[PDB]
DNA sequence: TGGAGAATCCCGGTGCCGAGGCCGCTCAATTGGTCGTAGACAGCTCTAGCACCGCTTAAACGCACGTACGCGCTGTCCCCCGCGTTTTAACCGCCAAGGGGATTACTCCCTAGTCTCCAGGCCCGTGTCAGATATA
DNA sequence: TATATCTGACACGGCCTGGAGACTAGGGAGTAATCCCCTTGGCGGTTAAAACGCGGGGGACAGCGCGTACGTGCGTTTAAGCGGTGCTAGAGCTGTCTACGACCAATTGAGCGGCCTCGGCACCGGGATTCTCCA
């Protein structure tokens, strides 16, 4: 049959997810993910949409932003795959 | 009296000066606001939306889109060194990123 | 009540949002240590808004307590307001 | 009943680009934009002027401002739009 | 007349460590640590107060403002200990 | 008249009310400030003084010195994580950096 | 003019011991001086433009102070 | 009688990191904010406070940028810190 | 080096809904005049910053030796990518309760403003103790 | 780690200005009530995406050789640094006046809510153009 080399794929999907600009986690598991964080805080507690939405998109470009670095550090140690020491260098030198 | 002529058009600006005013007081700034900075805080952000708005009307006309979008603005701020500068901090919703492989990941 | 709902964010999301920061490979370990990420920012966030929330003596969180939530930590949006 | 900028940035637009319109999503950042911009020159301009004992808010300290915020090329031109702005606004 | 605060925290390390001292340029880190967190939780309780369309600064934007910046066994030791004076101030 | 007492006293504080008041009025944040504000302030600030005064006073004991210099305000503020959060973009002078050598670095 | 040789070799080395360095290339003496000389420049021209707002020629430290606290860069035991 | 390649570097490490001297000389660091001044304002004056308030950022901003730096050559498997360890640390975060 | 399955680019028809133009009006910007006060401007002091010479001495600079270490090459095996099948939960539509956001009247307590009074913090002077130096 | 000495920063001890006491006034916010957007719980189809599994290939990782480039020690240079003097810009304080901005009131047109409309653009379908892998 055809099958593609490994990465070739990858490089596709990396071209598609730069030109697209749509929200790529679901977004009934976000929002459930909100609540349970939510409800540690305060009990019966409502939000709106839109609060979802602005928590989906800075969660995502944090994400985004977090995996270049991430892909720089794994560049930088002469690899082109990401491995968790790679976010735990990028989050010390950022500071968080 | 005499004709209301608006405190922007005898400034040549399209951005109010009264509402800036307004917002200059009732900010809790400073005690007293002068007369000539409304003037200018309206000439300075109608010079950066227009220069947001221009390089965002390229962006679009460069992907034969009449409409400008929010991944318009992206791409005008971010191609940009000043404005991506002046607005690192800050997430443009539905912007996207650039298209940025790095070389060593291309075969 | 709602538990364990972060393996809603799935490991292709994950994938996904790799793809859109140009990456090629991913190492099997990512996804645990993403999750954990994406929690530790969210809890960050969903404090500052609740406490936003609270000062109102509001229930609904509104779109503008999370856009003065991340402005708080200089990760400012723009589009829900300002 | 709600106020926002939804009419100047679109005079700045057609006075730009006469043949290019704007979306809802797009006029509303660039609402934030100069919300956000126009806080940060506020801010600054009322720190500088808590910094040098003054309770006035003058063209000068809107000047200092936009030259300690903005980077090099896009604060020198708006020096030079404003002190243009209010050089009409004073002749007339 | 500069105004200060090294008699209070002359006061208070002689109230905590009764046989220690402090430095010059140690009071003169204390001193912009004080303002430092003054001009914070003050900034945020200006905020918190225009968010809410609010003209006061009261207890509650202050508990708030330190719910918001200090972490969490500091900020709920400010907030037992700004609570305690409180009520301090209003029985007495 | 009867006698004067002052608003520190009343609330069993050291750091002054008065004072924090006038800052706060004078300092351009609302149009009013509430009686319980200053009150509430010089506590906070008065307990954050303390913490980072007993730690001082701990790290200069174990330099066994009987003064605090900026070294030991150094390694009180580091060496607390609340405090290392509260005070992570801020610099003190004369204050060092604690001493760390990782672990490859050791013969 | 060519000042930024005066931010010798030992200086650098010294800096990076601070830090915790244990082997130092030849090629970050002046990598070092290069972003010496962009912090300074920052901080500097925001220090000058505080100065030139208050009509003096003096740079007084609480210039430099603020100039920091501009950038995020908060400096204690300076007046500040 | 001379000594293995790295321990007088440690002593040097734990020398410096136990003090609270500035590493810089004072003189070269005046001539230097001098010199950068000039290209903004001419025939600027300097208070010693000013001075000291520089040199004292500008350390502690290099001790932790080397500190970083030292971060990404452990990462690189590496003792030795070379410019793409700057340039990495400075672009993560975000300069 | 050249051919085939698959993705990519380009072009024409279709429908839709969302921006965009227009009108009523109301509310906030505009004009006119008054008054107090913040700040512009001149004068003067005396603080402190620049400029310069000597010296002595710590720090820097150049050179040489060499060994730790960076870096490239090779092998291996394992782990992650690519793709087919299944299942499973997301998504959209419509749908009702019903909690709570948002608005309005009022009414009252809380806080700005003012005069007076006094006492706490502040500049200056003095002396005395806590580190740094010194040595084995 | 232990025994003596020195010195310079630091803790303590009259005036003035700002904080407190008492009163007054007015307006901001708390409380109550109500009205409707809008938020959530849920049924049901559906179809797209998550999950599982299997092969395999390419890359993370470990080991090893080698060549070189920083570490370190030592001798020589040089200019930081401390003291001391001198002098002149200019930081800062005070007094005086004047222009300028807050404030109040009457007027009016600019912008916002609401509503109707038409074309920009997403979607579907077909045709031409790479495109990437393999023999």
């Amino acid at each position: 049959p055809h099958r593609y080399r490994p990465g070739t794929v990858a490089l596709r999907e990396i071209r598609r997810y730069q030109k697209s600009t749509e929200l790529l986690i679901r977004k009934l598991p976000f929002q459930r993910l909100v609540r349970e964080i939510a409800q540690d805080f305060k009990t019966d507690l409502r939000f709106q949409s839109s609060a979802v939405m602005a928590l989906q998109e800075a969660s995502e470009a944090y994400l985004v932003g977090l995996f270049e670095d991430t892909n720089l550090c794994a560049i930088h140690a002469k690899r082109v795959t990401i491995m968790p020491k790679d976010i735990q260098l990028a989050r010390r030198i950022r500071g968080e | 009296r005499a004709k209301a002529k608006t405190r922007s058009s005898r400034a040549g600006l399209q951005f109010p000066v009264g509402r800036v005013h307004r917002l200059l007081r009732k900010g809790n700034y400073a005690e007293r606001v002068g007369a000539g900075a409304p003037v200018y805080l309206a000439a300075v952000l109608e010079y950066l939306t227009a220069e947001i708005l221009e390089l965002a009307g390229n962006a679009a006309r460069d992907n034969k889109k009449t409409r400008i979008i929010p991944r318009h603005l992206q791409l005008a701020v971010r191609n940009d060194e000043e404005l991506n500068k002046l607005l690192g901090r800050v997430t443009i919703a539905q912007g996207g990123v650039l298209p940025n492989i790095q070389s060593v990941l291309l075969p | 009540v709602l538990r364990d709902n972060i393996q809603g964010i799935t490991k292709p999301a994950i994938r996904r949002l790799a793809r859109r920061g140009g990456v090629k490979r991913i190492s099997g370990l990512i996804y645990e240590e993403t999750r954990g990420v994406l929690k530790v920012f969210l809890e960050n966030v969903i404090r500052d808004a609740v406490t936003y929330t609270e000062h109102a003596k509001r229930k609904t969180v509104t779109a503008m307590d999370v856009v003065y939530a991340l402005k708080r930590q200089g990760r400012t949006l723009y589009g829900f307001g300002g | 009943r709600k106020e926002s900028y939804a009419i100047y940035v679109y005079k700045v637009l057609k006075q730009v680009h006469p043949d290019t319109g704007i979306s809802s999503k797009a006029m509303s950042i660039m609402n934030s934009f100069v919300n956000d911009v126009f806080e940060r020159i506020a801010g600054e301009a009322s720190r500088l002027a808590h910094y040098n004992k003054r309770s006035t808010i003058t063209s000068r300290e809107i000047q200092t401002a936009v030259r300690l915020l903005l980077p090099g090329e896009l604060a020198k031109h708006a020096v030079s739009e404003g002190t243009k702005a209010v050089t009409k606004y004073t002749s007339a």
